[PDB]
């Protein structure tokens, strides 16, 4: 076989291009997204300064929203999605092209998936080219703390630099944390906080900043449900993730009477069938019902995903099962530092008994 | 040192079992533990600077001499720099770069994705654009991991 020529020639070898300014913006500085999505679906890069453009433009985007937004029905909501982005792709695919389809994300776009970067990359695309049709809240894993002890940055500086790792920071922090869906649903990453009782207290907070290990910005993004929910302390310490808080279905209801809504939507938590529908409020309506869009959790789970399609007064839960992608080596390391220790212990071993 | 000339007289005249005054890889390959290492045909032709298929004396010392514990750094890096450049011009380029990983590592790693990992590396490490990884290119990368510790042998 040759030792210069590739084994696998079906494979088709990726471009190795950088693609310009010119060839991926047109005259009025719109995304080609059909260009973009397939140089991405090829594992094609970008120029430096093109991605740094598309991240500060969507960090800019997302800068300009407010907290809560005010978003008519039809929607499509979607939950986490951690770096797999040919389950992106999916998700597109059973949602609808965002060309004439509304959509909401949970967070969770990285943070173990090794295609955080593409992800990022595309759903900025995206946001830029679709400003008021796709929407991107944050989740908890979208901070320094966990990308850097998760494998993001790992990631970023493989496929780029530390230097757009940091925009990306910056555009994480843009984030919206809440979205208001035809005027009747609020949708968030991880629940209710104690020190939120009223819309203002959402709209007064400053999102501007890596989210702290403790306080309301902490509980928004990492709070869940008791596993045991539905089945008298309103907030409860949350035992499985370390910090924020347990909520209770008298806190949802009281909540829910309070605030003159109807459901609350969160993600976060992976589910055998993709959602969870909880104990009803005290009219036969669901009080609560979670959602979850991310398929094959942590590539070992095998479960699937979820997006909820929110048209014409109808909620319908549409699942799909997770897609194939291309391996990487955990935590993006090169053959040359994953090998060496593995190479220096064997010939070392081979020497010292050749020797004695 | 006396007791170390002493010693590699006598594990010289002990491997030759042929007494041809030459290793064989057959020689090397006489010795058990030896039978089942898949790297020892690579490092006897390292050892085989003039390529004749075995190891002489001068060859011998040489080897063993750069294993001392009074070399520096440099030498044993670049030992591990040399493990990998078969063809011997200072440089790891392509092919040899793919073969020695396809020796190294077996079935380990699929041919399509240990194809991939080499063209990724040589991409993302080759910065003068010659296809292949210089010197200095390799102390840029592994000079801070401090591997030198390990490498040491007591003659
Ligand atoms: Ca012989
Ligand atoms: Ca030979
Ligand atoms: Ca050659
Ligand atoms: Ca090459």
């Amino acid at each position: 076989l040759s030792t210069t020529d590739r084994v696998v020639k079906a494979v088709p070898f990726p471009p190795s291009h950088r693609l310009t300014a010119k060839e991926v913006f047109d005259n009025d500085g719109k995304p080609r997204v059909d260009i973009l999505k397939a140089h991405l679906m090829k594992e094609g890069r970008l120029e430096e300064s093109v991605a740094l453009r598309i991240i500060t433009e969507g960090a800019s985007i997302l800068r300009q929203e407010k907290n809560l937004l005010d978003i008519d029905a039809p929607v499509t909501v979607c939950g986490d999605i951690h770096g797999q982005f040919f389950d992106l792709m999916k998700l597109f695919e059973v949602g609808g092209s965002p060309a004439n389809t509304r959509y909401l994300f949970l967070g969770d776009y990285v943070d173990r998936g090794y295609f955080s970067i593409e992800c990022v990359l595309y759903l900025w695309a995206l946001k830029i080219l679709y400003p008021k049709t796709l929407f991107l809240l944050r989740g908890n894993h979208e901070c320094r703390h966990l990308t850097e002890y998760f494998t993001f940055k790992q990631e970023c500086k493989i496929k780029y630099s530390e230097r757009v790792y940091d925009a990306c920071m910056d555009a994480f922090d843009c984030l919206p944390l809440a979205a208001l869906m035809n005027q009747q649903f609020l949708c968030v990453h991880g629940g209710l906080s104690p020190e939120i009782n009223t819309l203002d207290d959402i709209r007064k907070l400053d999102r501007f900043k890596e989210p702290p290990a403790y306080g309301p910005m902490c509980d928004i993004l990492w709070s869940d449900p008791p596993e045991n929910f539905g089945n008298q302390e309103h907030f409860t310490h949350n035992t499985v993730r370390g910090c924020s808080y347990f909520y209770s279905y008298p806190a949802v209801c009281e909540f829910l009477q309070h605030n003159n809504l109807l459901s609350i939507l969160r993600a976060h938590e992976a589910q055998d069938a993709g959602y969870r529908m909880y104990r009803k409020s005290q009219t036969g309506f669901p009080s609560l019902i979670t959602i979850f869009s991310a398929p094959n959790y942590l590539d070992v789970y095998n479960n699937k995903a979820a997006v909820l399609k929110y048209e014409n007064n109808v909620m319908n839960i549409r699942q799909f099962n997770c897609s194939p992608h291309p391996y990487w080596l955990p935590n993006f390391m090169d053959v040359f530092t994953w090998s060496l220790p593995f190479v220096g212990e064997k010939v070392t071993e081979m020497l010292v008994n050749v020797l004695n | 040192d006396a007791d170390e000339i002493k010693r590699l007289g006598k594990r010289f005249k002990k491997l030759d079992l042929d007494n041809s005054g030459s290793l064989s890889v057959e020689e090397f390959m006489s010795l058990p533990e030896l039978q089942q290492n898949p790297l020892v045909q690579r490092v006897i032709d390292i050892f085989d600077t003039d390529g004749n298929g075995e190891v002489d004396f001068k060859e011998f010392i040489e080897g063993v001499s750069q294993f001392s514990v009074k070399g520096d750094k440099e030498q044993k890096l670049r030992f591990a720099f040399r493990i990998y450049d078969m063809d011997k011009d200072g440089y790891i380029s392509n092919g040899e770069l793919f073969q020695v990983l396809k020796m190294m590592v077996g079935n380990n790693l699929k041919d399509t994705q240990l194809q991939q990992i080499v063209d990724k590396t040589i991409i993302n490490a080759d910065k003068d654009g010659d296809g292949r990884i210089s010197f200095e290119e390799f102390c840029a990368v592994v000079g801070g991991l401090d591997i030198h510790k390990k490498m040491v042998v007591d003659v």
